[PDB]
């Protein structure tokens, strides 16, 4: 059984979004499909089910009048459309197939198979690549250095160090959402102080939603340089 | 109806027995499922219809209970079992229990970073404080600017517990206007944590 969802979405308040869930490996019409969402760092929230045989649906009261679930049996695909979007709708949306065949007329709320999730970001902000600032080495013991990846939208970004060659001691933090509506994150690495004179450090930043890629050299401050 | 899980966080060492509770605020059904979720992954069905193990789920997992009181028991924890666990029945999900690894207390290593010259060129200054590789998760950061305690002008985030060393790390960013940054001299972050016998302060002087 595989459930494969459509890609990430970005929407303005008041707009609508429609997420797809393509099923394979079983008889699509034979099982309820549910949708469940999860806001970043929050719990699971059930949204509704569809019976793909009949097209009948049932929605959580929270979304009644605002969510529509449909399917195309011809291509074994289920859809969830959420309208009048608000920033609070920013979340990962999942489809999940019930465990039992509808024909069993039994408990249809065991979520046995899940799609990979679809991130939907809702904001008045517009797509924007990050500024990447160095966080200069903290000593001329152990030193810390990093990159500040500031003012981008939407999530996500990826960071590596030295093209993936440097992994020990790296922490790329969860982004915070600034009052401005843009995200910011730091990626740091701890290293021996003695290596600052000789070892090059570059953070590799990739923000696919803006097709932005930046490799930033992080060097000791001029007052800390010896050559 | 609400499903209430306890505890919110369960901290145990590998090899120990874990017991997680899920209580319904009113009788809804004796059907209850448990799910496991790891960071950046979809939930996984562990136990269905109260007491049955899902396919591919190891025997150390068992579920029990009926009415409004249910339990998930893991006989002896394995490293891969540390995750968030949710119970669910019909439309209702519990709020989750985070099952985290208990390890020896580790004080954070603390580092402070000034705004970069690059950033300053643009009107904003971000000062960053790093608390590296500590345990347990609870920690307090206080910013000071020329010995004045700051409030209302910082944000922080904390990593997921590290899968290899079981520590947490924390990053705090103080946001100031460039004028305010150039106006003041001593920047400090003061860190309180169980692993420190007294607060540690990392600082720098702007321009020096």
């Amino acid at each position: 059984v595989q459930l494969v969802q459509s890609g990430a979405e970005v929407k303005k308040p008041g707009a609508s979004v429609k997420v797809s869930c393509k099923a394979s490996g079983y008889t699509f019409t034979g099982y309820y499909m549910h949708w469940v969402r999860q806001a970043p760092g929050q719990g699971l929230e059930w949204m509704g089910w569809i019976n793909p045989n009949s097209g009948g649906t049932n929605y959580a009261q929270k979304f009644q009048g605002r969510v529509t679930m449909t399917r195309d049996t011809s291509i074994s695909t289920a859809y969830m459309e959420l309208s009048r979007l608000r920033s609070d709708d920013t979340a990962v949306y999942y489809c999940a197939r019930g465990k039992y065949c509808t024909a069993r007329d039994y408990y249809n709320w065991d979520f046995q198979h899940w799609g990979q999730g679809t991130l939907v970001t809702v904001s008045s902000a517009s797509t924007k690549g990050p500024s990447v600032f160095p966080l200069a080495p903290s000593s001329k013991g152990t030193a810390a250095l990093g990159c500040l990846v500031k003012d981008y939208f939407p999530e996500p970004v990826t960071v590596s160090w030295n093209s993936g060659a440097l992994t020990s001691g790296v922490h790329t933090f969860p982004a915070v959402l600034q009052s401005s509506g843009l995200y910011s994150l730091s990626s740091v690495v701890t290293v021996p102080s003695s290596s600052l004179g000789t070892q090059t450090y570059i953070c590799n930043v990739n923000h696919k939603p803006s097709n932005t890629k930046v490799d930033k050299r992080v060097e000791p401050k001029s007052c800390d340089k010896t050559h | 109806i609400v499903l209430t899980q306890s505890p919110a966080t369960l901290s145990l060492s590998p090899g120990e027995r874990a017991t997680l509770s899920c209580r319904a605020s009113q009788s809804v059904s004796s059907y209850l499922a448990w799910y496991q979720q790891k960071p950046g992954q979809a939930p996984r069905l562990l136990i269905y219809d109260a007491s049955n193990r899902a396919t591919g789920i190891p025997a150390r997992f068992s579920g029990s209970g009926s009415g409004t009181d249910f339990t998930l028991t893991i006989s002896s924890l394995e490293p891969e079992d540390f995750a968030v666990y949710y119970c669910q029945q019909y439309e209702f999900f519990g709020q989750g229990t985070k099952l985290e690894i208990k390890r020896t207390v580790a004080a954070p290593s603390v580092f402070i970073f000034p705004p970069s010259d690059e950033q300053l060129k643009s009107g904003t200054a971000s000062v960053v404080c790093l608390l590296n590789n500590f345990y347990p998760r609870e920690a307090k950061v206080q910013w000071k600017v020329d010995n004045a305690l700051q409030s209302g002008n910082s944000q922080e985030s904390v990593t997921e517990q590290d899968s290899k060393d079981s520590t947490y790390s924390l990053s705090s960013t103080l946001t100031l206007s460039k004028a305010d940054y150039e106006k003041h001299k001593v920047y400090a972050c003061e860190v309180t944590h169980q692993g420190l016998s007294s607060p540690v302060t990392k600082s720098f002087n702007r321009g020096e």
